[PDB]
């Protein structure tokens, strides 16, 4: 069963580069501004 | 065009020392589970030149020396990391001429199967093919971050 | 006069290599300073002999001899006739011999079985079976009845049967007469195949022997016996030869034969050949209870006419 | 040119101990000299002859055999069994597809010669024979899966083979399936050291949060 | 007084297919005998034939020297079957032979193993059981090991091994293993194998005792029957209602053993509908003289589901 | 059949992807740590 594992894959995957996004916009505001 | 390279420098070792543990991880399930008398030396070809484990080593020796000089900014490993980037970039030109005669290889053999899914012929040289794409993608990513920190470390004393 | 000519041979010793076999013809009877013995195969000349005409006995103008012969053992196995020409007193007088042809060619078992008593001396209808088991498929097989006397024969009916392992039988019954099977009428069933080297032939006859009528016991069911259940039995003994037929009943009516068991017939004591059968029926409580009779009736080959003897059991 | 095949001359993938039999390479009728690379039990043998022909079977001749031709590549394996039975069931394949075809014989041991055979499958007979011959089975379904034996009679005594299971499939097992179950168990790994630098990460930025 | 050997031939008569009495003539011949002092019996297959009543012609008769020969049927079935047919001659002491047998081919006729289970009354009764296994047709003694193994324990007893030649040109090998008692009430198997260097396996015939419901036997005795008035009578004891078939039935006259020779069983006979139950007859027949001596009969069984000591008697007497 | 066996590298691709980005970011935070110290 390839396909559900490539799901919680996908879903893994969307979930780290919405945290990636968020500390990235972190990151910026904080070195932004000094 | 200086100051944009100090800053990505250990992430461009970082991911030497990647590509170095993704190939001997590679290698190391070719080494174990494959019976390799049943299949041919043409396929094959960057395992009986052994590239994935001397490849490994340099790619690994030369990130972590990469890191460590980064770290460390002393008057000795600086000029010796150039010669361990520079024996890595011949690794990967070495390396990037043997999957590409392997891929050769492969496409040879591949043309004498009507499947995928023939016997373990064709299945086992699906699986190498594979194998030599997705570390010649990893070979020329660490080929050009080496050259590119040589490019870095050359421009320094000119 | 004429003289009595058999041909006797030997045969394999198993303790010895045995590779001659020695073929010799007896001439019984035959007149007085006369007789020349000339030995033939296939029909043909035999010139190496090496007969030995011995004189055995003499009684009067008859006189005995013999001759023997040697041959070899591929030329008997070879199953060639040999014949013993006998010239006494200008008549010609001939002996022929072969081995033995195989009963079971390509492993086929045939059975010859005769009446049963039932069937001949109360009923009327006898019957003869030609059962031929383990056979690879029915096709081309054919099956011969031959009778002695008359070539008047009754009509087979023939019908197959393939069974669990995968081996096919075929049945033939032949209805035969009564009274010939009474006097001794033989019947032979010949069954042949066009991968038969040889037809095979088997023969069954009335058996021979010394008529012995039966004598028959009944026992009441034993006293210490107060169960559920009471068992009646009949004691046949003294019957030679070993066809007979046991029947119960109820108040003359047919008990079915699935409701009572008989022995197997055992030799007893010699010389001459007696046996004896054990006859059990065991019946219910209450079906003994309801003031009834039971009889026991045997149908035997030696029995006085109308070959039938009853013995009744009851309470009463 | 193609990948090479090795066959058998006599057919039969179970033997008997002093039987013979000849393995071929790619297929003619010349045994040439020292032109074909063979390969028994996973290590190089010395016969270089495209036929190797073996007069007398030992036990130890049960293993693997693999035939390469110059300019050709290395053969699918086949495999040899040579056992030592009172009565031996023969097949020339156990594994068969779809509209195939194989055969199956009852063979006794030495000059034990048989008679009277009958063949089971599944404890169930279904063909009689005198003589101990071939008993093709031509346009192979999914009904003649089972477990095959026979019995016969070496002179009188009967005597029963072991049982043999014979399987027809719709395309053969690849017996290398898990090989393709690496790259999603290095995804895994990934995603899990992802998982790990993100949660130091954030932990760290946490506390230079709060120092400032 | 020399001992004179005489020659002993062995001749018969073929099949013929165009014949209806299927009997083939055997005929020994003895030449050079002395008168008053010969003797000739028959065998097949190491088996007396009692039951033939054959006939002795004599030939001639040279001085002090004669010849006879006697005759024997058989039929065409017990010749097709390949056996081997002996006669035995007597002379003065001394014994002489001849045998025949159909000739064939060299066929290599297979050898046959037999595992037979203890006899009840050594069981129950005498207390020393025996296993034996028998080995048939083999064509020489030599090189042939048969082991016994247990399933439960280990120490097995000394088996004792013992050989014969037979008419047949065949030899054959039996030994017993003396077992105890209670494993084989208890359940254990044993297993007798055989092996030659020939072999391409050992031939393994295995042994328990026989798996089922219990049952104990209920015997009954009859009193010869009241018909019967002439010079003999028939004794007779049914015993129905057992299981297993392993049982021992033995006669008592006056509290003496009668032999076995004196008596018959017959074969058990299965009934009840599936649910495994056996009978057998007993009959002993004695003479008018015999029985009118008052004595008092018995009846005696011994069976495996019996209560102890195993045993049940019953008594016929004339006064009772 | 072929869709997963090419999806599997695509997959190999964005968790590449993904650890070469987390990683920079990594180094920015403790080098952020090192120098607010
Ligand atoms: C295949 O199976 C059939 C039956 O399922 C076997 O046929 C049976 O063979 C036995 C042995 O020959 C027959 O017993 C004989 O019966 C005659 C006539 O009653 C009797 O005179 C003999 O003394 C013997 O008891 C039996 O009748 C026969 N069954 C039928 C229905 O005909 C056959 O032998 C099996 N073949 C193989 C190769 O296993
Ligand atoms: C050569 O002659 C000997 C002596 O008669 C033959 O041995 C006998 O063979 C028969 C058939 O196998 C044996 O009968 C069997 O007996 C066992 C034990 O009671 C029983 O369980 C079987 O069901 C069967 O009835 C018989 O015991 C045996 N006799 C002796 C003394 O061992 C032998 O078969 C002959 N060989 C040839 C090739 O004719
Ligand atoms: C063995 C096969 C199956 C997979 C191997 C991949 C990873 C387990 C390895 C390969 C290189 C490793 C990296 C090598 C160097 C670094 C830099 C390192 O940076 C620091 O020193 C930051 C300060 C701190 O350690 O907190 C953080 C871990 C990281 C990304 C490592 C994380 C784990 C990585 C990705
Ligand atoms: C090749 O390998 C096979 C394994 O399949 C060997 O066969 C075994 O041999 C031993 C004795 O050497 C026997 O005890 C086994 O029963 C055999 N196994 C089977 C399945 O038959 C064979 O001997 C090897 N041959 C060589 C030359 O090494
Ligand atoms: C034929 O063989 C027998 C037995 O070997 C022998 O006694 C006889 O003399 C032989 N016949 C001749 C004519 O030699
Ligand atoms: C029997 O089978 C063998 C091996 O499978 C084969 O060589 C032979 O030609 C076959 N014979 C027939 C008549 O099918
Ligand atoms: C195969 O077996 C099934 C069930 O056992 C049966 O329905 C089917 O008809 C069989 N196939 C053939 C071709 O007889
Ligand atoms: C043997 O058979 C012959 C031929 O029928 C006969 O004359 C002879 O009386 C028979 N012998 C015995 C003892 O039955
Ligand atoms: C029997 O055993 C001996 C040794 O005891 C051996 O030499 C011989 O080969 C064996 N076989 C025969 C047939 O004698």
């Amino acid at each position: 069963l390839c396909y559900i594992l490539d799901a919680i894959l996908f879903l893994y995957g969307i979930v780290l580069t919405l945290l990636y996004c968020r500390l990235k916009i972190q990151v910026r505001k904080a070195d932004i501004a000094s | 065009w200086q100051s944009f390279l100090k800053k990505e420098l250990e992430f461009l070792g970082v991911t030497q020392v990647l590509v170095g543990l993704i190939c001997l991880c590679f290698g190391t399930v070719v080494c174990s589970t494959l019976q390799t008398s049943d299949f041919d030396d043409e396929v094959l070809l960057l395992y009986r030149a052994g590239y994935p484990f001397w490849g490994a080593v340099l790619f690994v020796l030369s990130g972590f020396l990469s890191i460590m000089s980064e770290r460390k900014n002393t008057l000795y490993l600086v000029r010796g990391s150039l010669g361990a980037n520079i024996v890595s970039s011949i690794a990967a030109g070495l390396g990037i001429a043997i999957l590409i005669l392997n891929l050769s290889n492969n496409s040879a053999y591949m043309n004498y199967c009507k499947d995928i899914t023939e016997d373990d012929g064709c299945f086992v040289t699906s699986f190498i093919t594979e194998l030599v794409l997705m570390l010649l993608f990893l070979t020329i990513l660490a080929f050009c971050s080496a050259v590119l920190l040589i490019i870095y470390r050359i421009g320094q004393e000119f | 006069t004429k003289p009595t000519v058999d041909l006797l041979h030997s045969s394999c010793d198993p303790n010895a290599f045995h590779s001659t076999i020695q073929l010799y013809c007896f001439v019984y009877g035959h007149i007085q300073n006369d007789v020349s013995i000339h030995w033939l195969m296939d029909d043909r000349k035999i010139y190496e002999t090496h007969a030995q005409n011995v004189l055995i006995k003499e009684e009067g103008k008859l006189a005995s001899t013999y001759s023997r012969l040697n041959i070899t053992q591929q030329q008997w196995m070879s199953e060639s006739t040999f014949t013993c020409k006998v010239t006494s007193q200008g008549e010609n007088y001939w002996a022929h011999t072969r081995r033995c042809s195989d009963d079971e060619p390509r492993g086929v078992i045939t059975y010859l079985i005769p009446p049963s008593p039932l069937d001949l001396y109360e009923n009327g209808t006898p019957k003869l079976t030609c059962l031929v088991l383990d056979l690879e498929s029915e096709e081309n097989i054919t099956v011969t009845w031959v009778r002695e006397r008359k070539k008047s024969i009754g009509s087979a009916s023939q019908r197959s049967t393939k069974h669990h392992n995968a081996t096919t039988s075929i049945t033939s019954i032949l209805p035969v007469d009564a009274k010939d099977w009474i006097e001794g009428e033989g019947y032979q069933c010949r069954v042949d195949h066009p991968h038969f080297p040889k037809p095979i032939v088997r023969s069954i006859t009335k058996a021979p022997g010394k008529r012995s009528a039966p004598e028959v016991y009944v026992f009441l069911p034993p006293e210490e016996e107060e169960k559920d259940k009471r068992t009646l039995t009949c004691l046949i003994q003294n019957f030679f030869p070993e066809d007979i037929s046991v029947q119960w009943l109820q108040d003359s009516k047919l008990i079915p034969k699935s409701q009572h068991s008989t022995t197997t017939p055992l030799k007893y004591n010699g010389s001459n050949q007696r046996f004896f059968i054990f006859s059990r029926l065991e019946v219910t409580k209450a079906l003994w209870t309801q003031t009834k009779q039971f009889t026991c009736r045997v149908i035997h080959e030696a029995l006085r006419e109308p070959r039938k003897l009853e013995r009744t059991i009851s309470k009463s | 040119t193609q990948k090479s095949v090795v066959s058998l001359d006599p057919p039969w993938i179970r033997i008997l101990t002093g039987d013979k039999v000849t393995l071929i390479c790619n297929g003619n009728n010349s045994s040439q000299m020292n032109s074909t690379k063979w390969i028994h039990n996973d290590s190089i043998s010395n016969v270089k002859s495209s036929h190797w022909v073996i007069v007398s079977a030992t036990i130890q001749d049960s293993g693997k055999y693999i035939c390469q031709k110059q300019g050709f590549y290395k053969s699918k394996p086949v495999y040899l069994n040579v056992m030592q039975e009172w009565l031996l069931l023969q097949s020339s394949a156990d594994v068969v597809l779809d509209n195939g075809s194989f055969d199956i014989r009852c063979r006794s041991w030495k000059k034990w010669k048989v008679h009277k055979v009958i063949y089971y499958k599944d404890d169930i007979a279904f063909k009689y024979s005198y003589d101990s011959n071939n008993i093709s089975i031509r346009k192979a379904t999914f009904n003649d899966s089972g477990s095959y034996h026979c019995t016969g009679y070496l002179n009188k005594v009967e005597c029963k083979s072991d049982k043999f299971s014979i399987a027809v499939v719709k395309d053969y097992t690849i017996e290398y399936r898990w090989l393709q179950l690496i790259f999603p168990s290095l995804a895994v790994i990934l995603f899990a050291v992802d998982t790990g630098l993100w949660f130091s990460t954030h932990k760290q930025f946490e506390s230079i949060l709060k120092i400032q």
